[PDB]
């Protein structure tokens, strides 16, 4: 579970990404596709070229959904309810891939927010991403 | 780096007893019931709506036969799994876009089916052998991804 | 989450296991130790050969806890809370290992339940063991 | 695990700028903070009650230094990694009893640390290289387990 300290750290670190939502999401996705090529099997319908509008768009949708979750950190099952529906019944991305994206999001945040990325915040963000993944996969079966 | 001489024998011996068509159909059927998201790859397969229907679906049976047939062939080359499945590995990446994690799920489902069908005879040491094998096949199938 | 059919399936299957739960537990451990040798790292103090009484005793505690989890399949987190603490804060078994043992429990059940282990029951048992696993690690951090 | 030549070149170039002691104690420190269960082997290290205490603990730093020291040293042999790490592998299995998953958690913490540290220079392609390295080292470290 996210502790209140966890919730404080996430809100602080993420409010900090702010307007770079789209930029950081796209970077995270690109880190993922490159480091973990198997993840591209979910995007054979994207131009996965560095800088592609498709990846930039998805990045923003991912960041915005994460912005939402932070904004409703106490009530994430409900706030992400339609998204978990989408992933459970249509996209059907194997659960293992969420840890890979979550990892690349951590790496992205570390590379952009050196001041904010303390060991304690690193830990809180890792738990947070994990909880989002859990919510997004809660309806799989 | 994969599969001891003796474990090879447990594999060979148990597999001599296996009706590959039966097992393949059962294992693919169970993959799709137990991990329903794997259904995303068989949209054209027809009725997959409940456990009954999945297990009775003729296209699932057909394909389970094909898949496990390829698996069977590979058991004859336990020392060269990568080279054996390289063709299918690139097919599964370039043409089919199958997350290689699926091969690991199927491996574990097949292990369950072997256990369910053979009972006491699927002994811990025989399971151990088969775990190494399915891991090896999954690894070989994943190897040409890029 | 565990549906009513899941709970019905687990109770049925586990009910059929009945008095062999203990035996099936040690078997599952034996299966795990041979199939996934990395798991032996948590038991340096055990004789791990076949027939081991240390393995048999532990298998019985595992099975008993699963029986008890079944008896409280409605309130699993509290029923297992002691075990959570223990695993979280002393045993500190890496989370990846719960999937290995769960898989071996599944295999053990399959090998002893020719009639009961249907696809639907298999699906439910796997869900059930995953939930137990989730509960047992829910306090790790 | 089959790093291209430019990938190896990228690895070494970046590592040439790494303060091993500091990054060593940063990474093992963060491992113990981020995955508290990893502390199980270090109850003889003193205080681990807080992030600050764990990051501050000199025995942590010390071990961090010793481990990234061996990692650092292994980077010179990206050719055959499991060879160069064989003996340390045996040691971690038979005497130390370290679940090899621990190596994988440490690999991802190390990557996070290189990211935090080098920032912009830690490009995605430089990351992809380091992911292969840290996976390779973990596989190598696990390979002798039994
Ligand atoms: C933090 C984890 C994740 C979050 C927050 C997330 C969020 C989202 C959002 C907001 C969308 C778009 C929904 C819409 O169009 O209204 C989406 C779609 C999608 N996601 Fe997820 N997702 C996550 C994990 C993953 C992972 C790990 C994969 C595969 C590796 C994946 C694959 C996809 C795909 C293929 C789509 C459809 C893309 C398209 O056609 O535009 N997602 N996700
Ligand atoms: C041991 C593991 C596997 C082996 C050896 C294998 C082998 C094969 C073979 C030989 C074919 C060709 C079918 C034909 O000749 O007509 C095939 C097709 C295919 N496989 Fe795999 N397979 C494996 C696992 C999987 C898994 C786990 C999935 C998805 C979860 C998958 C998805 C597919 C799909 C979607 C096709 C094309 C089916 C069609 O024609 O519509 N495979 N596979
Ligand atoms: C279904 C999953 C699991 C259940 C239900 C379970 C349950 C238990 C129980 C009932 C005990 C005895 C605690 C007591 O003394 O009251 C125990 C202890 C223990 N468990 Fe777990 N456990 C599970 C998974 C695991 C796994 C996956 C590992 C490692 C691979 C593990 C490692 C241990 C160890 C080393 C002990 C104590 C051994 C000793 O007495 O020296 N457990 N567990
Ligand atoms: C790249 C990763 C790692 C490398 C290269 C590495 C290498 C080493 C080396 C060189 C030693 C000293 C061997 C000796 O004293 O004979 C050692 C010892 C040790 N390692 Fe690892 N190690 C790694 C990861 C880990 C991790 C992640 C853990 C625990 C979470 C761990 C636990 C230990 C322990 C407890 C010792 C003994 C320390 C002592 O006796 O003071 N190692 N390792
Ligand atoms: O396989 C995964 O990594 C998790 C996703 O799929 C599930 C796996 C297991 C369960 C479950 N069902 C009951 C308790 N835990 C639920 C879901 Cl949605």
């Amino acid at each position: 579970v996210l502790s209140p300290a966890d919730k404080t750290n996430v809100k602080a670190a993420w409010g900090k990404v702010g307007a770079h939502a789209g930029e950081y999401g796209a970077e995270a996705l690109e880190r993922m596709f490159l480091s973990f090529p198997t993840t591209k099997t979910y995007f054979p319908h994207f131009d996965l070229s560095h800088g592609s509008a498709q990846v930039k768009g998805h990045g923003k949708k991912v960041a915005d959904a994460l912005t939402n979750a932070v904004a409703h950190v106490d009530d994430m099952p409900n706030a992400l309810s339609a998204l978990s529906d989408l992933h459970a019944h249509k996209l059907r991305v194997d659960p293992v891939n969420f840890k890979l994206l979550s990892h690349c999001l951590l790496v992205t945040l570390a590379a952009h927010l050196p001041a904010e990325f303390t060991p304690a915040v690193h830990a809180s963000l890792d738990k947070f991403l994990a909880s989002v993944s859990t919510v997004l996969t809660s309806k799989y079966r | 780096v994969h599969l001891t001489p003796e474990e090879k024998s447990a594999v060979t011996a148990l597999w001599g007893k296996v009706n590959v068509d039966e097992v393949g159909g059962e294992a693919l059927g169970r993959l799709l019931v137990v991990y329903p998201w794997t259904q995303r790859f068989f949209e054209s397969f027809g009725d997959l709506s409940t456990p009954d229907a999945v297990m009775g679906n003729p296209k699932v049976k057909a394909h389970g036969k094909k898949v496990l047939g390829a698996f069977s062939d590979g058991l004859a080359h336990l020392d060269n799994l990568k080279g054996t499945f390289a063709t299918l590995s690139e097919l599964h990446c370039d043409k089919l876009h199958v997350d290689p994690e699926n091969f690991r799920l199927l491996g574990n489902v097949l292990v369950c089916v072997l256990a369910h069908h053979f009972g006491k005879e699927f002994t811990p040491p025989v399971q151990a052998a088969y775990q190494k094998v399915v891991a090896g096949v999954a690894n070989a199938l994943a190897h040409k991804y890029h």
